[PDB]
């Protein structure tokens, strides 16, 4: 990922590359300096969770799960920029999300339904904005009270906007929760709001491995194979124990404090 | 030494031998040289072989990451994460040491019980047809040619073919 | 062999001998026979049937159940669930393996020093009253009856009774 | 006893021998008493020290508090806790139990081989210049003054220095 965390990376941070063709990867590698995420400040729900769920996985494909030009006619999908994620100076968003406002002075309620028909799991991600005045709210939405709703057939939570000033974090006094889940082949994800919906564009098509890690290292990436890798590097051999790095991924030695374990093997050395 | 052979009543290693590691020092009217005997130094060899693959081959993992990720607000469970992995760097650690340090002397008693074992192979076979005169060396009381020599080294040494020339050359000798 | 009794300059077991590990053959003008060293054999089955009860009974667990259960959030838990039982299928596992492979090997160790200590007891109790025949088997210069048989076996063996006819034995034999 | 010399061939202990754990009694034509072998006894108090030290100094505990409290609510981790509480208390207990008995046995078997090698340094020391009665006891063949007493417990016995002169003794003795 390198500029970009996992977070940046999902929601499609300006700063952050995105993947076109279908992908997969055997573990993921952040530098202790990925430091873009969520330009916006506010809160990923169950972060870690969805980190570990990417860890690896053999299929990834992105698909435009609301296309932007057909599927909002009643609400302004263009206006949802801001100077928190920015690109080339100018105001921008997240690549994979829509920061959906009022078309006009109208902000209708809102109905928009995905089923699943990819043969796979599709990870959803969603952001509930919370303005910091009253003001903010009527300004992009229109509405003075208003409800988030997403509904599958396992998920079922209302998200209901909490207006107040915070400290500003990125020259933002609002804020903003990211959400995630995971849609079941042949299941109907459902969203319903008056305002405040940060809506999805793109989702991805997934088929999830057995859970690989994350390191988080600068060291380089090359085409090499390894059957054990560390932060400092990979490991190729058949002993029972190293003393490179404690956490590794893959078939590897038991780590071990010692300097050295030499085996005899021969004689006591007496010459002359 | 455990047994008594190396650095004991044989006091030295022969560079001057190369090809195997317990051997032969031999002279005769014929000459003399360094051999090795092949069977105890081939037993040897497979055993340590078999000894190390298994300290190693035991060693079967499976595909596993041992990182794990927890927020500001879970430093319980990162805390019994990191007393999982001290404990079993702990416990490996430990064992990897005390097993090489046990294993190693071990293996030194192996090299001087085969020693121990191959001198005395030869001193069962020649009986008082050769005179012990230490460091692992024997003196024959009758000539010993290279067929001679040989049989000694193959485990077929003919006690009674020489043994009256012996005894007359011993009595002589002791006279 | 550690010792070199057992497979070595004892070259093989007997089937005819079935009541005990460690015994002997003899023979006399009475006739011949299978008998079993009780006490070296009670010795070894009381100190192996130690050592199997060693390995067995120092394991002593209390009641625990393995198995947990999380929620589709809860992946990180479960992984760390995961490595615990990893690791100590690991840990067990390879410390199994080697604890059975080198106390193996140490046993067998055991029964051939056992060996060599009897025969030794018995090579130290006839001196010169009898010749080392090889394989184990010694011949005797006098007479040795059911009684003294007995006597070499419960290691009462009177060797100043028989020196003298001994003595006078084998220097016809060797003359 | 494992090595056969203490409550064995040497029947009892000596309480007149009060400064060391193994030693001499003689008696010659200056005298009799007592005397305790300095080397065998200060390497045997050195091997003891250092066993004890080593079971007692092995164990280096941190700072801790094993209490804890629950409410009425809490019962299942108070339990949890119990069983880290009982399950530590049966593993030390059972383990602190055999290590004293296996050890015991060890130290008393060490004392063992300490006298039988302490007597088989002896024995292979005056050969045939003196004669074996039992009990651990050496009669002499020729006479041993406390200047030959000394130089056999120093283990520079001078064998060829009284062999012509016990020779002599033992032939006539033996006639
Ligand atoms: C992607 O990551 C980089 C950092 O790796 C972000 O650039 C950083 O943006 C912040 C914005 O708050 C800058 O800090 C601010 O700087 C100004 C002027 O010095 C000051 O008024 C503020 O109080 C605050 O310190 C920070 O300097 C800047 N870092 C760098 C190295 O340029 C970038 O914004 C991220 N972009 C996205 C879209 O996530
Ligand atoms: C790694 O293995 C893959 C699969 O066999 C192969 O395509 C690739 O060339 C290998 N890479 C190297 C560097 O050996």
């Amino acid at each position: 990922l390198g500029k970009c965390n996992i977070a940046g990376w999902i929601l499609g941070n300006p700063e952050c590359e995105s993947l076109s063709t279908a992908s997969s990867w055997s573990y993921i590698v952040e530098t202790p300096s990925s430091d873009n995420g969520t330009c916006y400040p506010g809160d990923f729900i169950d972060y870690e969770e969805l980190r570990e769920q990417l860890s690896s996985v053999s299929s990834f494909e992105r698909f435009e799960i609301f296309p932007k030009t057909s599927s909002w006619p009643n609400h302004d999908s263009n206006k949802g920029v801001t100077a928190a994620c920015p690109h080339a100076g100018a105001k921008s968003f997240y690549k994979n999300l829509i920061w959906l406002v009022k078309k006009g002075n109208s902000y209708p309620k809102l109905s928009k339904s995905y089923i699943n028909d990819k043969g796979k799991e599709v990870l959803v991600l969603w952001g509930i904005h919370h303005p910091s005045t009253s003001a903010d709210q009527q300004s992009l939405y229109q509405n003075a009270d208003t409800y988030v709703f997403v509904g599958g057939s396992r998920y079922s939570k209302k998200f209901k906007p909490e207006i107040a000033i915070r400290p500003k974090v990125r020259d933002q006094e609002g804020r903003m929760n990211y959400y995630w889940t995971l849609v079941e082949p042949g299941d109907k994800i459902t969203f319903e709001a008056t305002g405040n919906l940060v809506v999805p564009r793109y989702a991805f098509a997934m088929e999830r491995n057995a859970g690989s890690g994350i390191i988080i290292s600068d060291t380089p990436v090359h085409d090499c194979n390894t059957t054990c890798q560390t932060p400092k590097g990979a490991i190729n051999t058949s002993l029972p124990f190293q003393n490179i790095h404690p956490i590794t991924i893959g078939k590897c030695p038991k780590y071990v404090k010692s300097t050295k374990l030499r085996l005899a093997t021969g004689l006591r050395n007496i010459p002359s | 030494g455990l047994f008594g052979a190396i650095a004991g009543f044989i006091e030295g290693g022969w560079t001057g031998m190369v090809d195997g590691w317990y051997g032969y020092h031999h002279q005769n009217e014929q000459g003399s040289g360094y051999a090795a005997d092949l069977k105890s130094t081939q037993n040897a060899i497979d055993g340590i072989t078999n000894k190390v693959n298994s300290v190693i081959e035991k060693m079967n993992t499976q595909f596993t990451a041992v990182g794990k990720e927890f927020n500001h607000l879970e430093k319980r469970i990162e805390n019994l994460n990191k007393k999982v992995d001290d404990g079993f760097l702990d416990i490996w650690t430990y064992n990897a040491e005390l097993l090489v340090l046990l294993e190693n002397e071990r293996t030194l008693d192996y090299h001087d019980s085969n020693v121990k074992n191959l001198y005395e192979k030869v001193r069962s076979q020649l009986k008082n047809n050769a005179k012990e005169i230490g460091n692992g060396c024997f003196e024959f009381y009758h000539k010993c040619d290279n067929t001679c020599m040989e049989s000694v080294k193959n485990g077929t040494y003919d006690y009674p073919k020489y043994s009256e020339e012996a005894k007359l050359n011993r009595e002589e000798i002791d006279s």
